[PDB]
């Protein structure tokens, strides 16, 4: 339902993180660890950004 | 050069300026000190500075007052180097944030997210301002020692 | 390929100048030196702990049996005051005949060194001025030198074995520690500065020997037991009475009002005895609070889980901190410097504002010495004590044996900290400086009539009711009849008022304006040299550049270009910066005090109240004058008596310097080039058959910071070291 | 000017207090132990306390501190020492 | 003697880790991301703190660092 | 007349150690005093000074001992303002600053995508942006303590 | 009989450390 909504990320892993909207798209596809493809308008010490993730996380509100 | 320009002003003067009298006597804007006290390293605080500055370092309500007023922040500048030059570099980006949660979290925050100053780039002031630093200071300074005492 | 030195592999089977370095470096790291179990650390720092013990007692009874040979007290008995307080004799075969131009000075016959140890009060006071009743000072901190290499020898032997238990006890090594550890230690001590100090005091060869046959108070033992004392604080030792001598010598022992009389300047005797003698009971309650065996007294535990409050019915939750402090040694240095931090400061002034000893109120040797010294562990103590801080962190802490209570939740709230700490600076930055900066503008274009030097109205409140009656302001208490100081009107407070203020008192010193200047930049510095800490501490526990240094450790030598974005990052690199600024907070609060208090030991005090408030000043006239006799006492005719620091000073003025190098010129341009010739004698003939049993290369970056620090501060030890000392055998 | 008391009752108030306690009840709690060789805290354990162990010899405590310093203490130092010599020299009650 | 530990989820590359100096790579297949790939080193004892491997290498967190303790004249680099 | 510091009336140092530091300068007889500029290094300025002499009086300070201001508010007596009376306004003239500094920027998200959208300015400023930065404060300071903040807005 | 103690400087100085550069030399070839 939630495609890539306002939603959020929590892990001990990440960079940012709380900072919230935006999971862009969502794969199907299983193995891996991988399939929430998040993408904001705020950057870590890249550029491009954008870097994936998913399990122990979206803990989050609308 | 910032040595070298020293050795030369303290022959020029000391032991090359003058002033004139008479009875066969030229008389120097200081002694013929020199030839052995700037021999030790050391003849050059003793007999360089303290033996000078007092151009400088009383030299307030006046003229001089821009060389008492220069080097000061002179000195600082050639100071607030170091603070670029000895430091670490992710070690201030590490700190960026922590401010960044007032701003933020009382929205406000960039966007273009205040990262701290590139490794080259503080090896590229504490080069410049070292680099500045000690050299007003020592035109805040070689200057009004000579005139009066010059 | 290499087998030796020691402890693990790693670095010892390594094939370059390194293990040298990390052999010598990190060579007291053991706990993280794969050789260790759960003792042979806790094992290790024991003898160890002793092992030095040792020397710091063959620190003594040297310079102990070092003087009375050497220098001249059993001489100096004769006349107590001028001086070049005497230090120990120096074969040193260089010095050109003018050794006599050289040091032949107070009681010499060869070049000594001036004492400025202060000691030779702290000598003169527990008793003795015979130099053969010396001899034995030394002997004595040799029957205790040898003695306890046996807790080293020894209690370094399964058998006599510790244990690890034993060792996390909480409430015994405490409890039990604190009545034996201090307690005691005062009563004999508390009571010979009291029965073997008094009766010379009144002047009498009371020695060892004669050590009941005295009597030194007339009444035997008995008030003491009964309930009936105050024939003791009976007749102070009076007035005028040329201090431990005749007339005057008002018999008595433990007494408390009276304090200082002009001529000794200092603390009068076994009016301390009394003071020593009480603090005891203040743990001897609180010090049978816990327990050995007994059933009886403190668990400490509920003392939190209970206690958290000041706290809860919301908030923290302590369940336990504990298993972690005791668990984690670290705290035992955590805390034993952290707050052995403290007391070097609140040692820093009294040991000064009130003396203790055969006159230095008035030497302006000891301040100038006995002072900054005992400040710079209040630095290299209370700095280097936040670093086994992280520590824990990285390296004893686990969020989960935690996660409940205060700590973990500092931490959940800790960048915060980090950024009032911070705004506590950034302001005390501009300001304490902004105005300050006019206050060398105008001071320098004809206007100091027109200037921003805002006079403290604060501190101001103190210093007066503490006592001191120095004009104006017609409020209550030090009224001179006053109902803060009345209710209590005689007890503590006459003397502590007779000597309130003319300065040859230094108690509560003359505040002057821009005296703040100095102040605020003070609770700038600080504030400035935490953070640093608190970080290099603090979030130094992960970060999120590298949200993993937590593995890393604290002692990781920078980074390397990883994503334009990171270097210097060890949360030991962090400690370095912080003994940076801490230097720098330093680095002023010495200019204050010889800037002031010089000011006085020559009367003119303008050398502050009219200068500093715009530090030409303090450049001009603290820093540019006074000086070159020192550096005048090397000027091309001679040496005479400052010659030195004219040598050491340009010293701390060169390894100082050169802390440089190594510093601003880091680690890949000296491999580099220490090759293209590490190299170049590989190649050139007779002097070819040489193949050297290591491989040369440059400097693990940490390192290429560490002895940038010691050539350094130790440059910056030095100097000022010198120079304050310089100085002062000329000018007072 | 000053009755030195309030603290030297204070001194004796709960110095009194553990001699004390448990004359008999076998050897004066619990049992004994704990000694050396170590039995308690992060050896393992390290928990859990209460604290009840007031409310027993309270109503008995009061009795011997705020008396017995006005037989004992500020009750003469006694006859007696008695014995006698006559006595230790036999005392003032010093005073 | 390569440390300390490094981490997930990239290669392939075309944008990424291609270029350790002391080799130091492999590619196993494995299965888990969006066509095969896990790694760090099939080796690390030519490398070498080259480093110079997140750099090409994102994923999230310390992704590449050094600590060689030991240090060791195979990637101290010292040769002559 | 607190502490000290006395009010300068008493003169003792300041206004003379002042009619002697201005008044070297006016020894500057050294030129030729006529109509100058090249000199007026004696007659004029002293105007500012001297004919602000016994003028800078005036309201105290207790200028002190050197004889000078030892400039100070800490609340008591008239004081309570020579750094107070002038000594809100910088507060004042700060933080609303903080206003336009937020409102600029909690722009900068509207209109919609930003940053240099920060760089390039929209002359952000001149009234309501800043010409609220007049009325923040016990009217509506308490922009904070609501829906602003919290945050609360998205 | 009597002149000294120098004994100690030339040590201290001038062997001692001759021998501590010379049996750690080392620490190494200790
Ligand atoms: C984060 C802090 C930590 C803390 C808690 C302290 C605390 C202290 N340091 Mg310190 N220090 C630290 C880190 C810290 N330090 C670090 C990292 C360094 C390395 C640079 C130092 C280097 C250092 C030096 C060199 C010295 C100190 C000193 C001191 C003491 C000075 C007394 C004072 O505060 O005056 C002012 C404090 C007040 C409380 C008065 C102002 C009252 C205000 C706050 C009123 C508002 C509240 C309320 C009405 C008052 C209640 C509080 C009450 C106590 C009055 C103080 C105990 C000095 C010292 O040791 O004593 C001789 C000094 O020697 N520190
Ligand atoms: C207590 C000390 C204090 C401190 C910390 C300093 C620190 C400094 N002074 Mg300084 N100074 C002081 C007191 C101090 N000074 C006093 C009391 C006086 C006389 C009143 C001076 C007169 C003075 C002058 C004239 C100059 C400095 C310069 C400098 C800077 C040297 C910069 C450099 O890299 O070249 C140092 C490299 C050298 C090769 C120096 C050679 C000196 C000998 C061996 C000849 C440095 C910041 C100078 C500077 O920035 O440019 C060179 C120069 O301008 N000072
Ligand atoms: C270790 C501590 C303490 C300290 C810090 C000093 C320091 C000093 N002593 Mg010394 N000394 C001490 C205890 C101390 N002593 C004791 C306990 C004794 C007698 C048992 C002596 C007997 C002594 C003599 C005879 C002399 C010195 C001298 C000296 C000076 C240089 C001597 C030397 O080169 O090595 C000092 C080394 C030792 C005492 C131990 C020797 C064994 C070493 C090699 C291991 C130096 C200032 C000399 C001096 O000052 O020149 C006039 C010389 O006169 N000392
Ligand atoms: C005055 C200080 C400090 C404080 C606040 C306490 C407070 C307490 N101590 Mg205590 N204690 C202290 C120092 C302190 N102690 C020291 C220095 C020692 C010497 C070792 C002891 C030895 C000691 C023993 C043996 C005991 C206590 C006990 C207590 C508790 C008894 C109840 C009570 O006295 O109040 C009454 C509370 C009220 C609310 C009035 C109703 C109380 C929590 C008893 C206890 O509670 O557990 C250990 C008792 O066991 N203490
Ligand atoms: C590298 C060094 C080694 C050495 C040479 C020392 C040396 C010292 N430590 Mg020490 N210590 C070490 C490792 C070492 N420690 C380790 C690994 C730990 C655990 C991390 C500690 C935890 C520790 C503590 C808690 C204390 C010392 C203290 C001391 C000082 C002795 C105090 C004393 O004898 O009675 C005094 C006894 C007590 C205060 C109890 C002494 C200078 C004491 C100190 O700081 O002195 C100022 C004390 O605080 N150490
Ligand atoms: C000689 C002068 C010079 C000057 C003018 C400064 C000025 C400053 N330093 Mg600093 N610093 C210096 C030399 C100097 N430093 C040197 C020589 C070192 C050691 C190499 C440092 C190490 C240092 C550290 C670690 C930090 C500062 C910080 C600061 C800033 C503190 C906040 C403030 O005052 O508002 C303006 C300040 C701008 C701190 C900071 O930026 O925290 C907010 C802090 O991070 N400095
Ligand atoms: C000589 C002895 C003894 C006596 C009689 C006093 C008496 C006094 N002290 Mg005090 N004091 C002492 C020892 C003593 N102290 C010691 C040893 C210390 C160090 C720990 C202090 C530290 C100290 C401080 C910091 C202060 C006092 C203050 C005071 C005064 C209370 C002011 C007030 O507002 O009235 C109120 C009077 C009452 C009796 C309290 C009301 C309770 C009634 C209703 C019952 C009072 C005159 C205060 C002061 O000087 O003025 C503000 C100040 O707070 N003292
Ligand atoms: C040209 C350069 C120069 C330089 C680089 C220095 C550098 C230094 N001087 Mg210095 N000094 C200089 C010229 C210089 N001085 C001159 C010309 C004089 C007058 C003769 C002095 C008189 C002087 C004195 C009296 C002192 C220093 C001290 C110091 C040290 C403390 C500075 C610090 O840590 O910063 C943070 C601030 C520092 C290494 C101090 C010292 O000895 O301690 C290390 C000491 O107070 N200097
Ligand atoms: C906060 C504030 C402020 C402040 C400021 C300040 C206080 C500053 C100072 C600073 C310091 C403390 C120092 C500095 C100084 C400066 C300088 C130093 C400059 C320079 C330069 C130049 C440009 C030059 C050049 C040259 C040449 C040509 C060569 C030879 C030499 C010389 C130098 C001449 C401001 C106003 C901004 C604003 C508002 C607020
Ligand atoms: C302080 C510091 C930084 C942080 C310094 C930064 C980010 C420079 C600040 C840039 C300017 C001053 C922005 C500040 C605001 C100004 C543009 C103007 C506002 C102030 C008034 C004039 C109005 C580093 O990046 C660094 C890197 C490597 C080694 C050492 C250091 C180092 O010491
Ligand atoms: S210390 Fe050297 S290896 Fe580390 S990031 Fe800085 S420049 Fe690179
Ligand atoms: S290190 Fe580079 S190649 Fe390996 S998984 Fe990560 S991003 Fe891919
Ligand atoms: S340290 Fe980095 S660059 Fe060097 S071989 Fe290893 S992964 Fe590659």
């Amino acid at each position: 339902p939630k495609r890539g909504s306002k939603v959020k990320i929590l892990r001990r892993e990440s960079y940012w993180f709380k900072n919230v909207g935006s999971v862009v798209a969502v794969d199907q596809d299983p193995k891996t660890r991988y399939p929430v493809v998040v993408r904001f308008a705020k950057v870590n010490y890249a550029n491009i950004s954008t870097n994936n993730y998913a399990l122990d996380e979206v803990e989050e509100v609308a | 050069i910032s040595v070298v320009i020293f050795h030369f002003s303290w022959k020029m003067q000391s032991d090359v300026w003058g002033t004139i009298n008479d009875q066969g006597v030229v008389t120097h804007i200081t002694a013929g000190n020199f030839a052995q006290s700037s021999i030790t390293i050391n003849g050059w605080l003793r007999d360089f500075l303290w033996a000078q500055a007092s151009q400088v370092i009383q030299s307030y309500g006046s003229s001089l007052s821009a060389y008492g007023l220069f080097f000061l922040g002179a000195h600082f500048v050639w100071a607030f180097s170091l603070m670029f030059l000895f430091s670490g570099r992710g070690y201030w980006q590490e700190l960026i944030e922590s401010i960044v949660w007032a701003h933020n979290k009382l929205k406000v925050a960039p966007a273009t997210q205040p990262r701290a100053l590139s490794i080259v780039q503080g090896r590229a002031v504490g080069v410049t301002h070292y680099l500045l630093g000690g050299i007003a200071t020592t035109w805040a300074f070689f200057l009004a020692r000579i005139i009066a005492v010059g | 390929a290499l087998r030796i030195p020691r402890f693990s592999q790693g670095i010892a089977q390594d094939p370059t100048t390194r293990r040298i370095w990390f052999g010598i470096a990190t060579a007291h790291d053991f706990e993280s030196h794969d050789d260790i179990t759960e003792g042979r650390l806790y094992q290790n720092i024991f003898a160890s702990h002793f092992g030095q013990l040792a020397i710091i007692f063959l620190w003594t009874s040297g310079n102990l049996f070092h003087v009375a040979w050497q220098g001249n007290f059993e001489a100096w008995v004769q006349d107590p005051f001028h001086v070049r307080p005497i230090a120990h004799a120096i074969w040193d075969p260089h010095f050109g005949q003018p050794a006599v131009e050289a040091f032949t000075r107070g009681g010499a016959l060869g070049p000594v060194n001036n004492a400025y140890s202060g000691v030779y009060q702290w000598w003169y006071t527990i008793g003795l001025r015979t130099n053969e009743d010396l001899y034995t000072g030394a002997i004595f901190l040799l029957f205790l030198s040898a003695i306890s290499l046996l807790a080293g020898w020894l209690h370094l032997q399964p058998k006599w074995k510790p244990s690890v238990s034993w060792f996390k006890n909480a409430e015994s090594r405490l409890n039990h520690h604190l009545s034996g550890l201090f307690g005691v230690s005062s009563l004999a001590w508390a009571g010979h500065l009291v029965h073997v100090a008094i009766p010379g005091s009144r002047g009498e060869y009371v020695r060892w020997n004669n050590f009941l046959d005295v009597l030194p108070y007339p009444q035997g033992l008995g008030p003491l037991l009964t309930g009936q004392w105050n024939l003791y604080a009976q007749n102070p030792s009076s007035s005028n009475h040329l201090f431990g001598t005749t007339q005057g010598a008002g018999t008595a022992i433990l007494t408390i009002l009276g304090g200082f009389h002009p001529q000794t300047q200092s603390l009068w005797l076994t009016d301390v005895a009394h003071h020593h003698l009480a603090i005891a009971f203040l743990f001897l309650i609180g010090g049978l609070m816990y327990r050995t065996n007994f059933g009886i007294g403190h668990s400490i535990k509920y003392i939190l889980e209970a206690h958290i409050p000041p706290g809860g019915r919301l908030g923290r939750g302590h369940k336990g901190l504990y298993d972690t402090i005791n668990n984690s040694i670290h705290f035992q240095l955590g805390l034993a410097l952290a707050s052995l931090g403290v007391i070097t400061s609140l040692v820093a002034q009294h040991m000064y504002s009130l003396p203790a000893y055969a006159f230095i109120a008035q030497d302006f040797t000891t301040q100038a010495a006995l002072y900054t010294h005992h400040q710079y562990i209040a630095g290299f103590i209370m700095t280097g004590a936040f670093a086994h801080g992280p520590i824990f962190f990285i390296r004893d802490y686990n969020p989960e044996q935690n996660a409940d209570n205060v700590l973990a939740r500092m931490l959940e709230h800790k960048e915060a900290i980090i950024s009032h700490l911070s705004w506590a600076s950034l302001f005390l930055g501009f300001h304490t400086l902004g105005l300050y900066v006019h206050n060398d503008v105008m001071l320098a274009f004809g206007t100091p009539e027109k200037q921003i030097l805002i006079e403290p109205i604060f501190a101001q409140w103190i210093q007066s009711a503490h006592g001191k009656t120095t004009y104006g302001f017609d409020i209550p208490l030090s009224s001179t009849n006053g109902p803060a100081l009345n209710a209590g009107r005689n007890i503590w407070l006459p003397g502590w008022l007779n000597a309130i203020n003319e300065n040859s008192n230094s108690l509560f010193l003359t505040i002057g304006p821009g005296d703040f200047l100095v102040h605020h930049a003070i609770a700038l510095g600080l504030h400035t040299t935490t953070l640093i800490l608190v970080k290099g501490a603090l979030d130094a526990r992960g970060s999120k550049l590298m949200p993993d240094k937590k593995d890393f450790g604290y002692s990781f030598p920078c980074d390397g270009p990883g994503r334009g974005g990171t270097c210097d990052i060890s949360a030991w690199d962090d400690f370095y910066l912080a003994v940076f600024w801490m230097l720098n907070t330093i680095g002023w609060v010495t200019f204050y005090w010889h800037w002031k208090h010089i000011t006085l030991w020559r009367g003119n005090v303008s050398q502050f109240n009219e200068s500093s408030t715009y530090l030409m000043g303090w450049l001009r006239d603290y820093l540019w004058l006074n000086s070159s006799q020192l550096i005048n006492g090397i000027t091309p005719l001679v040496c005479n008596s400052l010659s030195v620091w004219a040598w050491m000073f340009l010293f701390g003025h060169l390894v100082w310097a050169t802390g440089f190098m190594f510093l601003i010129s880091w680690r890949g341009y000296w491999q580099e080039l220490i090759e293209t010739l590490a190299w170049a004698h590989e190649r050139t003939p007779l002097a070819n058959l040489i193949r050297w049993r290591d491989k040369p290369v440059a400097l693990s970056i940490v390192q290429a910071r560490l002895v940038g620090l010691v050539h350094f501060s130790v440059g910056y030890i030095f100097t000022y070291a010198a120079f304050l000392i310089a100085s002062t055998s000329g000018k007072f | 000017p000053s009755l030195v008391i309030s603290l030297s009752t204070g001194l004796s108030l709960f110095l009194g207090r553990f001699v004390f306690f448990n004359f008999q009840r076998e050897n004066m709690a619990k049992q004994v132990p704990e000694q050396n060789g170590m039995s308690h805290f992060e050896a393992g354990d390290t928990r859990a306390k209460e604290y009840v162990s007031l409310l027993k010899s309270n109503d008995p405590v009061g009795f011997n501190i705020v008396d017995v310093l006005a037989w004992g203490s500020i009750g003469h130092i006694v006859a007696y020492y008695i014995l006698a010599t006559a006595s230790n020299g036999y005392d003032p009650s010093f005073f | 003697s390569h440390s300390v530990k490094i981490y997930d989820t990239c290669i392939g590359c075309t944008q990424c880790v291609r270029a350790c100096p002391t080799d130091v790579l492999e590619m196993i297949p494995w299965g888990g991301c969006k066509a095969k790939q896990i790694a760090s080193a099939p080796r690390t004892e030519d490398c070498v703190g080259c480093k110079r491997c997140e750099s090409a290498c994102p994923t999230d967190f310390l992704s590449v660092r050094v600590y060689l303790w030991h240090e060791t004249t195979r990637s101290m680099g010292l040769a002559y | 007349d607190i502490a000290g510091l006395t009010p300068c009336k008493e003169s003792k140092q300041f206004a003379k150690r002042e009619k002697q530091a201005l008044k070297k300068l006016q020894a500057s007889l050294k030129l030729y005093a006529d109509d100058s500029a090249p000199a007026l290094a004696i007659k004029a300025t002293m105007e500012k000074t001297k004919k602000r002499f016994d003028n800078y009086g005036k309201y105290g300070l207790l200028c002190g001992s050197d004889g000078l201001p030892h400039l100070i508010v800490s609340g008591d007596q008239r004081h309570w303002g020579e750094f107070i009376t002038p000594g809100i306004l910088f507060l004042y003239i700060a933080g609303w600053i903080g206003w336009v500094g937020r409102s600029y920027l909690i722009a900068i998200r509207d209109e919609k995508k930003p940053t240099q959208k920060e760089i390039i300015i929209d002359v952000p400023l001149a009234s309501s942006l800043l010409f609220r930065g007049f009325s923040w404060p016990v009217a509506a300071y308490r922009e904070l303590l609501n829906g602003e903040l919290v945050d609360n807005n998205f | 009989m009597i002149n000294l103690p120098s004994l100690f400087v030339p040590l201290v100085g001038l062997l001692f450390p001759a021998v501590a550069m010379a049996s750690l030399f080392l620490h190494v070839e200790k």
